[PDB]
């Protein structure tokens, strides 16, 4: 338990060592569609395109690739806003990668705290590999960028407000 | 869920699926031979079971497959289980869900209006009318479904320990074609009627 951690082990003992915040968290987290995955194609023929990646989107307007998953974006981070309260984040996680997103997926593997059999010694047996992100204070302010991010419509980032905590959006 | 489930390939669906059918019926032998009772088994009893082989489901949005998902929990009872019920069914995977099981009772007729010849009528006894208790049998004939409860006073009121309340509906799976499964409680049943004193509020 104590004598040196990532910060796996600091939360946990957090969570331990108090318990109205540990019932804050519970309240908080207490209260179908089929897609065939692909992009790339249609997007060079038109015009440019010139790098395959959803950071395209990023570097200029956000019609440049196909605009039936432009329709994804809206309306299946919809379903994930439902879900986040009635809890977990890796329930978020399959329905992303239905939304035809297999980059910006990644951002909810990024949610893990480093769980490790090289820093933990009580989540070195549950787990026999490296999980999460041990920059993981990196990646909140780095997320929380996004959630004020101005080219970010609302209907992206509102999850990404709450993946380094809910200003309301 | 349903992720790339179209009308190209159906082809990828006698796969995904028939790698774990093969697992359902290495099982489900052991109970259906009926006559040479028990036969080679793997271990596979620890395995198959809980909240488990049923993720395969959402198939109801789109067809890779459409008739494999119903075959599990069908198949996933064996003998042992008369006493306690593994959690088959209880959960299951994203989304949609098998609920042709008590049309496994009937016809599956009941979207169409013509019966279809659906299979597992079978494999579906195999297990519901020789596997007794609690689990398949508070589920279908009688109950409501949160296996190893069900007391209607009678019995002991304290969670199970006095076992008369239970055997009213086990009775009715004691048929002839249950072997050894059946050929004791038999003799525990004789009691409900048996004239003494007992038929006084065991006649429920």
């Amino acid at each position: 338990l104590h004598p040196y951690n990532s910060r796996g082990l600091f939360e946990k003992k957090l969570m331990q060592d108090n318990k109205q915040l540990y019932q804050i968290w519970i309240v908080m987290v207490w209260l179908p569609k089929n897609v065939p995955t692909s992009k790339w194609l249609n997007s060079i023929t038109s015009g440019g395109l010139k790098s395959c990646d959803l950071d395209f989107p990023l570097r200029e307007n956000t019609n440049v690739l196909d605009v039936k998953d432009k329709e994804e974006d809206h309306i299946f981070f919809k379903y994930i806003y439902e879900l986040i309260l009635a809890g977990a984040i890796d329930e978020a996680l399959e329905e992303a990668k239905l939304s035809d997103n297999i980059s910006i997926c990644m951002i909810l593997c990024g949610i893990q705290e480093y769980l490790n059999p090289v820093i933990d010694t009580q989540i070195a047996n549950e787990f026999n590999t490296q999980q999460g992100i041990k920059k993981h204070s990196l990646w909140r302010r780095t997320v929380y960028s996004l959630s004020q991010q101005a080219g970010l419509d609302p209907y992206e980032r509102a999850i990404y407000s709450y993946l380094s905590g809910a200003i309301p959006n | 869920n349903t992720t790339t489930k179209i009308l190209g390939d159906k082809i990828l669906g006698n796969l995904y699926s028939k790698v774990m059918n093969n697992s359902f019926k290495l099982c489900t032998l052991l109970i259906a031979i009926r006559g040479s009772n028990r036969d080679l088994k793997p271990s596979n009893l620890e395995k198959l079971l809980f909240i488990n082989s049923s993720k395969l489901v959402d198939v109801y949005t789109y067809v890779h497959f459409k008739v494999q998902i119903i075959e599990l929990l069908s198949y996933l009872v064996e003998a042992p289980w008369n006493d306690d019920y593994p959690f088959l069914l209880s959960f299951l995977g994203e989304a949609k869900s098998m609920a042709f099981l008590k049309e496994v009772l009937s016809d599956l007729s009941s979207p169409v209006q013509d019966w279809n010849l659906l299979r597992s009528l079978y494999i579906f006894f195999t297990t519901l009318l020789e596997s007794k208790q609690d689990g398949l049998s508070i589920l279908f004939l009688t109950g409501q479904f949160a296996s190893n409860k069900k007391i209607n006073d009678e019995s002991s009121i304290d969670k199970k320990s006095s076992i008369l309340t239970v055997l009213q509906k086990n009775s009715l799976l004691l048929d002839s074609t249950p072997e050894e499964v059946s050929c004791k409680l038999l003799e525990t049943i004789t009691y409900v009627l048996n004239t003494w004193t007992n038929s006084k509020i065991f006649i429920k």
